[PDB]
RNA sequence: AUCUUUAAAAAUAAGCCCUGAAGAAGGGC
RNA sequence: CAUAAAGACCAGGC
């Protein structure tokens, strides 16, 4: 059965590292790996002035692009789920997981 | 932050001391600096034998067997043999 | 004392569990023994040797 | 106590 | 008799996949200690114990060295060549002592020497976990709060504990949540297994950087020193192995953000990312940030330094309640003194006239000597008057005689006065 | 949908007074 | 040096 894992991130090193960590975990705990595949880098923007009056600074308005991946797994055991439970994932990365 | 203002109010009483004792200035004492450099790093071999994915799931808890074997024998002669020395 | 709690984690369950308060002859009287008593109850293993 | 109590008869020449 | 102690002691044993080879040594040191007291000079004995038939044979042990220190103990090697030539220097020659029974009472020193060995074997495997996870980040579920400490559940009923000064200063707890920590430096404390989990020691912040920054798991950047205040401000020092890599830019991230995430993990924890230098003096100049350092005179032999700051940022160089000078007097390894430029000017004018007056304690002929002291110092008696090549070729004429006069008065002065006052009996 | 030249910087928090030169040490509310 | 409680009732001496 799935668990399905979808991860979102701002930095690419943390998500490449993190997906290497999850795939290495799923390989070691005796299960099979489905994926992972990447998706397009969705850009976004949100104007944050940490200062007074609007645009006398002539600098950027804190724009950023966003990376995200997805990976699946079929027929796991209890060693997999308490293994991923005991695993301390890093911060700054979002985990959109599933189960069933 | 706000208080400690009263010693800056007393800066003239500091100024007569700096006129009397010119070779002394503000000081800062100095503790345990020596093992905070060595415990700042393994650098990497501790999370190679600990290795954030793989070696909390593989090597999780290993004196958990010995502690259940420890008290249960001096418990075991009393709960097993019986109250009826 | 806790020091002989620690070395009575070394000696024994019955090694220093005892202290003397034996029933003796009262002060002044001095005779002989003419009769002893034997009374024992089924459960708890009468000694041998002996 | 520990180790036992036995009834003992004592005979003193009065 | 007993006849049951061996059955119950093969019942306790084989619990960590070694049944008999700890209690071999337990009966060695157990029965070897018993005959020490009954024969009152110096009698060291060893037994050979067998488990099959129940009969135990003890053996006489004598110490083989070259001379006889205290009597009858020494076989005096040439006699050890006769009984068995395979016996050499370093081991004892076996002689039979007549004793064959299970044992006479005592029979009880056995019982709690067994109780001792199971507890120190318990201590051994507890030390084995204390090798396997020091230091990791692991976390556990809160069970009990006994009003100074607290109890955890790290999984498989692995119970831990946290002290009072070992916390952030204002923490709140609910029975059930999970908190992360590094673990720790071992006390037993009583007979058991306790695990003080830390969140205020620097290794918590350090291992949070280790999970947060992946270049620590790649050995790209290298962290050297860490100075903290567990809810206010921290200073941590990084370097890089390759000079092209910026460790500061690697430690900040985008946008904050690594110091922002690890900061929000530890409350209002300010984090100063600072570069480590091989220079002792320049790393303090980096470490005083955000101050603007004017000049630093580094004083050796005491690990002390003096810092002067120009204007405006004096209370930012020292920090509120001395926090910049304290954490900066915790990061580097040299004691710091922060002053003004005018207190530094009065410091040099004080040390100059101080050196002049301590040279008025000596013989001190006319004012030209003090002019030499102001121009060329060389204070504290010229550091045993050993300077090269006419003070590196200063010109007043006076090539040979006057420098031999100041070195003669210098060495004679430090000899007579230093042996008069500094040298003790 | 046939060339766009070796990768990105963060804290804005800690109440009010006395002794002391202290950002050393302690007291009060 | 520390332990043999307290209380009830009866018998006894004068």
């Amino acid at each position: 059965q799935r668990i399905r894992i979808r991860l979102k991130a701002f930095d690419h090193r943390l998500i490449d590292q993190a997906t290497a960590e999850i795939v290495e975990t799923a390989k070691r705990t005796g299960a099979q790996v489905r994926g992972p595949i990447p998706l397009p880098t969705r850009s976004e923007r949100f104007t944050v002035l940490i200062s007074p009056h609007v645009n006398k600074d002539a600098r950027d308005q804190y724009e950023i692009r966003t990376h995200l991946r997805l990976v699946d797994i079929v027929e796991p055991t209890e060693k997999t789920v308490d293994a991923l439970m005991r695993l301390d994932l890093a911060a700054g990365v979002d985990v959109q997981i599933s189960l069933g | 932050a706000a208080q400690t203002r009263r010693r800056e109010r007393r800066a003239e009483k500091q100024a007569q001391w700096k006129a009397a004792n010119p070779l002394l200035v503000g000081v800062s004492a100095k503790p345990v600096n020596r093992p905070i450099l060595s415990l700042n790093r393994k650098p990497k071999s501790r999370v190679e034998s600990a290795l954030n994915p793989i070696a909390d799931l593989t090597v999780a808890e290993y004196h958990k067997q010995i502690e259940s074997n420890l008290q249960r024998i001096e418990r075991k002669n009393q709960r097993t043999w019986y109250s009826k020395p | 004392t806790p020091e002989e709690k620690l070395l009575r984690a070394i000696f024994g369950e019955k090694a220093s569990d005892v202290k003397d308060s034996s029933l003796r002859v009262p002060n002044g009287v001095s005779g002989t023994v003419i009769d002893v008593q034997v009374f024992t109850r089924d459960g708890v293993e009468k000694d041998k040797r002996a | 106590g520990v180790l036992k109590i036995v009834k003992v008869y004592l005979a003193v020449k009065r | 008799m007993n006849k049951e102690i061996l059955a119950v002691v093969e019942a306790v044993s084989n619990e960590k996949a070694l049944p008999r080879e700890k209690i071999f040594e337990a009966l060695e040191s157990a029965l070897a200690t018993a005959t020490k007291k009954k024969y009152e000079q110096e009698i060291d004995v060893r037994v050979q114990i067998d488990r099959k038939s129940g009969d135990f044979d003890t053996f006489r042990r004598w110490l083989v060295v070259d001379e006889v220190t205290q009597p009858t103990k020494e076989i005096t090697l040439e006699a050890a060549r006769y009984e068995d030539e395979s016996l050499n220097l370093g081991d004892y020659v076996e002689d039979q002592i007549e004793s064959v029974t299970f044992d006479r009472i005592t029979t009880q020193t056995a019982k709690q020497v067994i109780v001792q060995k199971v507890r120190e074997a318990e201590r051994a495997m507890v030390v084995d976990q204390f090798r396997e996870h020091e230091g990791e980040i692991i976390t556990g579920v809160v069970k009990k709060v006994n009003r100074d400490n607290i109890s955890l559940d790290l999984g498989n009923n692995a119970e831990a504990v946290i002290l009072r000064e070992d916390m952030l200063p204002r923490e709140n707890f609910r029975p059930g949540d999970r908190v992360r920590g590094v673990l720790y430096s071992v006390r037993p404390e009583a007979r058991g297994a306790q695990l003080f989990v830390t969140r205020s020691k620097p290794e918590m912040l350090i291992e949070l950087f280790r999970i947060e920054v992946p270049e620590i798991g790649e050995e790209v950047i290298e962290i050297k020193a860490a100075a903290r205040d567990p809810g206010s401000r921290a200073k941590i020092a990084v370097k890089t192995n390759d000079k092209r890599i910026d460790p500061v830019g690697a430690c900040v991230g985008m946008r904050g953000a690594r110091v922002q995430a690890v900061s929000t993990e530890l409350g209002g924890e300010r984090i100063d990312i600072v570069l480590w230098d091989d220079n002792p003096a320049q790393f303090v100049i980096n470490a005083m940030a955000p101050a603007d350092v004017a000049s630093i005179v580094v004083d050796e032999d005491k690990h002390t330094m003096d810092i002067a700051v120009e204007a405006g940022n004096l209370a930012q160089a020292i920090g509120r309640n001395g926090q910049n000078v304290r954490l900066a007097s915790q990061l580097s390894g040299w004691e710091l003194n922060v002053m003004t430029v005018d207190d530094l000017q009065a410091k040099h004018q004080a040390e100059a006239h101080a050196a002049i007056d301590t040279f008025t304690k000596y013989l001190d002929i006319d004012e030209d000597f003090a002019t030499v002291l102001v121009e060329e110092g060389f204070s504290t008696l010229e550091e045993l008057a050993y300077v090269p090549m006419k003070e590196l070729l200063e010109i007043e004429g006076l090539d040979e005689p006057t420098v031999e006069a100041l070195r003669e008065r210098a060495k004679n002065a430090l000899a007579t006065i230093a042996q008069a006052q500094q040298e003790s009996l």
